[PDB]
């Protein structure tokens, strides 16, 4: 728990473009035939994402949250299972947290004490706790696998005036390029800022000796951009303009 | 029948009919070309 | 208890008007539509026409335009239904129905049921006259009787046996219609403890012409 492993060493920050990706449902409100303009804080088209990559290599850096973040997590044997949201990562403030025990996904806010780095087999105790969260129940499994990757999975978490608002969508397919959208899923009035955040992995043995599979995920920032939406009779976003790139 | 509708907090007048189309779950309403409310999910039970 | 109303049966000849009641009770008048379903025997239901009883405007079939004529009365909460001209074909069951509207409409109430016979034939009371064996083979322990209504018009009558008493061995036939006529017979079959204690008379009702008939076996 407190103790870290001994086989983690350092790995660069290498870059990969995203091509038409970043681009979710803006709003609920079914749209049919039109050209829609949504001013909203967007990932610029043609920009960089830094290239992570954990396989004896592993990278887990601590990046700061200014308004948004998108996450392009693409597993094989799902390596994260929670994330680490907060401000100055002690007992003092309020910091957001997502517990996933494989029934169903906790989250919860609450006086979070952290470890400098803590592993998953997060906190000594916690207490006052403004929040909870209960989600549907569901399966996944643990176990190790190396190869190639079928999936991909694409978590959106923003900011929007205290709430914080999660869009996802998975498909079947290092990062093979496209166009999709990304249904609603859960919005949570937390209301508590955060300006960090850093990667939780789950590990696997046959915190010690602990070791890991092969994934990569991806971070992405967000800017004040317009973008001008398609909408087909189904509702379904097939292309994404962005007006000040070309 | 033309009626008045409330609808959640959200007025209007019109008549109800069947929904042909595919849409979200969490939908409220939707607009039309026109961008006024042309569909309307039932606050009750899920029902457009 | 929301439950709609109608009466029994109704007689009409052809080339007149007729006009029926549904009567509806526990809920507001003008909250709800009214829908009528005919019930043709062997053809299976048919559906008359659907009001509005607040704006009273009326929503009819192809078919069945200029025959009916649907109005309410919002004072009573009572809907009606006003035939013009029926024929031989028209003769019929008749429903009333409230739709409640929530998504797709279903059927939740209906009525007693009214049974229309478009006819110029008069209204006869029934002559009722038992029947009975007069004699026994001894090959059997109980003992069976029966009624016989014949002469009257219009169809359904009531037939009880010693006034509703005997509620189980008990058969109701259907009526065959002859020469603007009407028989029908019922049978009965009771252990041998019974007959010299009790006797069985045959109890017709005759719910048109208002004559109850009673005669002993």
């Amino acid at each position: 728990q407190c103790v870290n492993l001994t086989t983690r060493t350092q790995l660069p920050p290498a870059y990969t473009n995203s091509f038409t990706r970043g681009v979710y449902y803006p709003d609920k409100v079914f749209r049919s035939s039109v050209l829609h303009s949504t001013q909203d804080l967007f990932l610029p088209f043609f920009s960089n994402v830094t290239w992570f990559h954990v396989i004896k290599r592993f990278d887990n850096p601590v990046l700061p949250f200014n308004d948004g973040v998108y996450f392009a997590s693409i597993e094989k044997s799902n390596i994260i299972r929670g994330w680490i949201f907060g401000t100055t990562l002690d007992s003092k403030t309020q910091s957001l947290l997502i517990v996933n025990n494989a029934t169903n996904v906790v989250i919860k806010v609450c006086e979070f004490q952290f470890c400098n780095d803590p592993f998953l087999d997060v906190y000594s105790s916690a207490n006052n706790c403004t929040f909870e969260y209960v989600s549907q129940p569901f399966l996944m499994d643990l176990e190790g696998k190396q190869g190639n990757f079928k999936n991909l999975r694409e978590f959106v978490f923003k900011n929007i005036d205290g709430y914080f608002k999660i869009y996802s969508k998975h498909t079947p397919i290092d990062l093979p390029q496209g166009f999709s959208a990304l249904e609603p899923l859960v919005d949570l009035p937390i209301g508590i800022n955060i300006t960090r955040f850093q990667t939780l992995l789950a590990l696997h043995r046959s915190s010690s000796g602990w070791t890991a599979g092969a994934a990569a995920y991806y971070v992405g920032y967000l800017q004040p951009r317009t973008f001008l939406l398609k909408y087909n009779e189904n509702g379904t976003i097939t292309d994404a303009v962005d007006c000040a790139l070309d | 029948k033309c009626v008045n509708f409330n609808f959640n907090g959200l007025k209007g007048t019109g008549v109800l009919t069947e929904s042909n189309k595919k849409f979200l779950p969490f939908q409220q309403f939707g607009r039309d070309i026109a961008d006024t409310t042309d569909a309307v999910r039932d606050p009750q039970t899920l029902e457009i | 208890q929301v439950q709609l109303q109608q009466p029994g049966a109704e007689l009409v000849r052809p080339g007149a008007s007729v006009k029926l009641s549904c009567k509806a009770s526990g809920y507001s008048f003008t909250r709800f539509w009214m829908n009528w379903v005919k019930q043709r025997p062997g053809q299976g239901l048919e559906w008359i026409g659907m009001i509005h009883p607040s704006d009273s405007e009326t929503r009819l079939n192809q078919k069945f335009k200029d025959k009916a004529t649907l109005t309410v009365d919002k004072s009573s909460t009572t809907a009606y239904m006003q035939l013009s001209s029926p024929t031989s074909e028209d003769s019929a069951v008749y429903y009333c129905a409230r739709k409640d509207y929530d998504y797709d409409a279903w059927f939740a109430y209906w009525g007693q049921g009214t049974l229309v016979t478009v006819s110029a034939a008069k209204t006869t009371p029934p002559s009722v006259y038992p029947l009975a064996p007069g004699s026994a083979a001894q090959t059997n322990s109980m003992v069976t009787l029966g009624c016989l209504v014949k002469g009257y018009f219009p169809e359904p009558v009531t037939v009880t046996w010693n006034s509703g008493s005997l509620s189980s061995g008990v058969h109701t036939f259907p009526a065959v219609l002859q020469s603007d006529l009407y028989t029908l017979s019922s049978s009965v079959t009771v252990p041998s403890s019974t007959w010299p204690s009790e006797t069985v008379t045959c109890n017709v009702a005759h719910p048109a012409s208002s004559t109850k008939v009673d005669k002993k076996i």
